[PDB]
Order: structure tokens, then sequence, then C-alpha cells
């Protein structure tokens, strides 16, 4: 009983795998950043002082790059389920799409233009908030992946 | 468009999207360029049998290219056949 | 032409994409190490 919606589910599962990997790399980067920031050895050390700045710049640039693929791919999921005539899953996915739009466009805190500028991204509140958000996002992506698998099998067998 | 039911056309569109996305991810985060724009260009060119100036150089992009070529071959050979009748 | 007739091609395509991303992960790990 192959159907357009079933293929959408298969493709969405394939891409949710990569989304999961992106979020995992994000949480790993933030764990490393937190461990380094809590470590003041780089602070107040004439040697390797530039090392901390270089690491911060590297991480901020890398996660500045990793963000657009995730957001655009989730938007692709939303569009696909819109055209698939799937209403439950699209409703479940729109809130996170709006969250991503808000994150990318709001520009709060009167800070720098970029999301991770490595200058205002050193506030402990920022790290805590984003680590919690990333963990919640990972949990949601796992749940969505399993839901996609279950829906795919259910639609296909039907 | 009659030779193929609209379900197949929608699946074709979203497969053309998915393959290009996959190729973008594979090349960007596992390199030896292939952005998203050139990736879509390559996928479209391969769907229409007109090759492009760029070919994947890694194994992980070449697998995608191969399956895309097989898929487009099958689909075009299915569509082309019995196309004057529907016109 | 009904989608049921050619579904195998899409099954094959999805298998290929999954295998390709798997291989990309493997190559990434080898490059890192």
């Amino acid at each position: 009983a192959f159907t357009f919606a079933a293929f959408c589910y298969m493709l969405t599962l394939v891409l949710c795998a990569s989304l999961i990997f992106f979020v995992i790399w994000h949480i790993i980067a933030f764990d490393e950043l937190r461990t380094d920031f809590k470590n003041p050895i780089d602070q107040g050390n004439p040697a390797r002082a530039r090392e901390r700045l270089k690491n911060i710049e590297r991480i901020c640039c890398l996660l500045r790059k990793l963000v657009v693929p995730e957001y655009s791919i989730h938007g692709l999921f939303c569009l696909m389920f819109l055209c698939a005539a799937e209403w439950v899953t699209l409703g479940l996915n729109i809130p996170l799409l709006f969250y991503h739009l808000w994150r990318y466009f709001h520009r709060p805190a009167d800070g720098s233009e970029v999301m991770y500028d490595a200058v205002s991204i050193m506030n402990a509140d920022i790290l805590n908030y984003c680590q919690k958000e990333s963990w919640c996002k990972l949990a949601f992506y796992l749940l969505s992946f399993f839901y996609y698998l279950y829906s795919m099998v259910y639609t296909l067998v039907s | 468009l009659d030779p193929l039911a609209y379900e197949i056309w929608m699946c074709i569109v979203f497969a053309y999207i998915g393959v290009s996305v996959v190729l973008f991810l594979v090349s960007r985060f596992s390199p030896y360029e292939f952005g998203i724009f050139n990736s879509l260009w390559f996928s479209l060119g391969a769907f229409m049998r007109q090759g492009c100036d760029i070919s994947p150089r890694s194994l992980s992009g070449r697998i995608v290219g191969g399956v895309w070529w097989f898929f487009t071959l099958i689909i075009i050979s299915s569509y082309t056949a019995n196309l004057a009748a529907f016109l | 032409l009904s989608l049921s007739n050619v579904a195998g091609v899409f099954y094959i395509l999805i298998g290929g994409l999954g295998l390709a991303m798997l291989v990309a992960l493997i190559e990434f790990c080898y490059k890192s190490r």
C-alpha cells in the first residue's frame, strides 16, 4: 500500500537521522565549551591565552554554520507534510518551526547580530539556556524519529 | 504530465529535493564544490540526461549520484514510452 | 502509470541514501582519527 505520505515519512526519517547528528554535535560542542569556560587555566595565563580565543572563535563559527541546515531541513519537513496532506504531524511540527524562526530573526539582548559571536556567547546564562534547549531538542528529535518510523510502517502495511 | 499519475510527480519532486539535500550534507561535512545550489543543478541535469560540469569526487556522494542515475533512467524510460499517445 | 508499479525504485533510492550517509559518517570518523 505504497503512498505519497509513506515516501514522505521514509525521507523524513532519513533526514531526521542527520538532524539528530547535528544536535548531538551541538551538545558535544557546548559540553566542551562549558568544561573549558569553567576551567580558568586559560584565564590569567600568559601562555596559551590566545588558545582560548581561538577555540571560542572556532566553535562559534562551526555552530554558526551548523544552524542553517537544521532549520531549513525542519522547514522542509513542514512543507512536505503540508503537501502530503498529513495534518497531525504538520501540527506537531509547526511549533518548532516557529521557535526556529524566532531564534534566527528575533535578535534579542541588544547583542551582536550573529547567533554565536563568541563575545556575548560567554555569559553563563547563555550557555545554560542553550544547553537546556539543545537537550530538549534532541529529545524531541528522537521522539519524532520514532513517530515517523511508526507512522511509516502503519501507513505502508495499511 | 498524464503518462505519470500526480502521486508519482510529487514523489519525484520531493526525491529531487531529498537527493540534493543529502548530497549537500555529505559533501559539506565529509569533503575530499557542492553547495546546495550546484547540488540541485547536478541533480536536475542528471534527471534530464544532460550531464553537468561537476561530478562527485567522494564515495559518499558517488553512491547518491549512482542511485540518482539509476532512478532517473528507470523513470525516463517509463515516461518516454507511450508519450505521443498522451499528447 | 500508478505509483505501485515503480515503488521499488523509491525503496532502492532510500536505501542508497541511508547507506551513503552511513558511509559519510564512517569517513568522518576516519578523518577525525
